[PDB]
């Protein structure tokens, strides 16, 4: 909801209410790179006219847009430290800025496993400048939180991908929530009679 | 300066309707907006069409200011390469009134829209070097296009057989692992390219099945069985207390 | 000439090359020869040519038994390079006469078919075909009765 409110832009143009409205595009954007899917994502941007021009005036932000779609991972470690930067000296965002982090990380790991079915973290390393004992516990946290379901060998150096979520699991959904649900019909049930 | 040029192109807009007459503006401001928002690259077509407007007013002007602005129309014809506007400009009088040298060497440039076809591009690219150095932003016109036909040509070897060796694949395109092959991995994430590759022996394979009617109308169907279970529970507990 | 049409299988492409080899020589009438083996740089286009015929025509024969075959079996019974396979394999494939899957890393390579998802064919195949055939048995049994018992 957050960045589909914030999708009326300049209409709103500046008011006292509304502070200096370059800071309200850095407040929609930080939101459009996780909620705003990457078909979304450079379709908004791209084809916008009113919110393009703002963007442009920022070179970092500009930057950032333009390499999350170039997928390269040696200016991320940079450039989004430098938007963490901004992250924690705005309020609001101090409790906020620590699954930021790594909701960008899943949300460029995401299009990164796509990419080979069988990947090498010493291929990693070549973008991350060296990941070695960093993306080890990293991708190992993020699996075990349910975070990109992925089989990542160890000294191996194989990634497998796969996760197929979309035939066994989504026949889940169907008797998970049709056990509690149902359960409550029935004591619902047996209030008849008395 | 792009924010300086549109802050210029502002004080046009209102410029405009503050004489009386132009008389030539809007022709000229949209040219301009067939400048800033071609840096902006807010959309090609269009643009194209602020090119073809601006060439209509520019019927009886100076005629060095119409040598050079053929270079413009007529290489924007280069950076889109499918503006389904060819037949229409090139086909009608005012296009081809003008017989000089320099707009005859631009007939063949707007030829080279109608051919693409890389190994002869690379050829025509150093022929028509001359022209490229009027070319205002001279990045974004050729690397789309060069980016565009990569692709253009990667569908071509990849279509005759399922699975391709990425060896001998990428020795046509000169290289694997720096860019291509990254390319190729971005098309996957766009959907415009369906397959995967194989790291240790090197082997592209393309395997697709995309359709099931079985999982999808049914899944969905049961998420919405639960908003119409959750939307009578309010029925359900509201009847019994 | 017609029986490579005919039937096709294989055959030794020299052999070939002794019945067209003597044709040069043959007549009476040496035109036929003339216009397409004497001349040579019109003739070697149309050697090699008369090489993608005997290749293409082995491919379709070849596509309808596949199923799988290995890459160094289709060397031996193309009668030529393992190099000049995959040139011959790759002229044809943008053609897109016959449908393939190409693998050089263990050999194993077929022509067609694209996976097999379809699933309903195979029952619908073996229900049809095969049961429909078993229930004409009691359909022409009892009437193979009948005409047993008519007599003894």
């Amino acid at each position: 909801q957050a960045a589909e409110l914030f999708l009326d832009t300049v209409s709103t143009f500046t008011s006292y209410e509304l502070m200096d409205y370059k800071t309200f595009v850095t407040y929609t954007v930080y939101v459009s790179m996780i909620a705003l899917e990457r078909p979304d994502l450079r379709e908004k941007v791209i084809k916008g006219a009113e919110i393009l021009e703002v963007l442009h005036s920022l070179p970092a932000v500009r930057q950032y847009l333009f390499s999350l779609y170039e997928c390269r991972y040696s200016v991320f470690f940079q450039s989004l430290a430098v938007v963490e930067q901004e992250m924690k000296k705005d309020w609001l965002f101090a409790p906020h800025y620590r699954y930021y982090v790594r909701e960008m990380r899943i949300h460029a790991y995401s299009q990164l496993l796509e990419s080979y079915r069988s990947l090498t973290l010493g291929y990693m390393a070549e973008a991350f400048g060296v990941g070695v004992e960093f993306i080890d516990q990293e991708l190992s946290r993020f699996i075990a939180a349910g975070r990109l379901h992925c089989k990542i060998d160890k000294v191996n150096e194989i990634v497998e991908t796969n996760r197929p979520d979309s035939k066994n699991w989504q026949y889940q959904e169907t008797i998970k929530k049709g056990d509690l649900l149902l359960n409550r019909v029935q004591k619902l049930s047996r209030v008849i009679n008395m | 300066n792009l924010p300086k040029a549109r802050a210029a192109l502002t004080s046009a807009r209102t410029t405009a309707n503050a004489i009386y007459c132009p008389p030539k503006l809007q022709a000229t401001l949209d040219m301009q907006s067939g400048i800033i928002h071609a840096a902006e690259e807010k959309d090609w077509k269009t643009a194209y069409s602020y090119f073809y407007e601006a060439f209509e007013g520019y019927d009886s002007i100076d005629s060095p200011k119409a040598i050079t602005s053929l270079k413009y129309m007529l290489l924007c014809k280069i950076m889109l390469n499918t503006p389904e506007d060819v037949q229409a400009l090139v086909s009608g009088k005012l296009a081809l009134r003008y017989a000089g040298r320099q707009t005859e060497a631009l007939k063949c440039v707007a030829q080279a829209s109608k051919n693409r076809s890389l190994a002869d591009f690379e050829k025509a690219l150093t022929d028509y070097r001359a022209e490229l150095r009027d070319d205002p932003i001279i990045s974004t016109h050729l690397a789309k296009l060069y980016d565009n036909l990569l692709e253009q040509n990667l569908i071509r070897v990849i279509e005759p057989f399922s699975r391709v060796q990425i060896e001998h694949i990428s020795s046509l395109i000169k290289l694997s692992k720096a860019d291509v092959e990254r390319k190729l991995s971005q098309m996957i994430l766009d959907k415009k390219f369906h397959g995967i590759l194989d790291q240790g022996e090197g082997v592209l394979i393309i395997f697709d099945e995309p359709p099931v009617d079985k999982t999808y109308e049914a899944a969905l169907e049961t998420i919405q069985n639960m908003s119409k279970v959750v939307d009578s529970l309010y029925n359900k507990a509201k009847k019994l207390t | 000439l017609l029986k490579l049409f005919t039937t096709m299988e294989l055959m030794r492409w020299s052999t070939l090359v002794e019945d067209y080899g003597m044709e040069l020589r043959k007549g009476s009438l040496e035109s036929p020869a003339t216009d397409v083996f004497g001349s040579t740089e019109e003739g070697e286009k149309r050697w090699k040519d008369l090489k993608n015929r005997v290749v293409e025509h082995n491919i379709r024969i070849m596509a309808k038994y596949y199923t799988r075959i290995t890459m160094k079996r289709m060397a031996q019974l193309l009668d030529l390079s393992v190099d000049e396979s995959e040139a011959f394999l790759s002229n044809l494939v943008v053609n897109k006469t016959i449908f393939a899957k190409v693998d050089r890393l263990a050999g194993i390579i077929n022509f067609q078919r694209p996976k097999d998802p379809n699933n309903l064919l195979n029952d619908w195949s073996q229900k049809l075909n095969s049961l429909m055939s078993l229930v004409n048995k009691t359909t022409h049994l009892i009437a193979k009765e009948e005409m047993i018992h008519n007599l003894q």
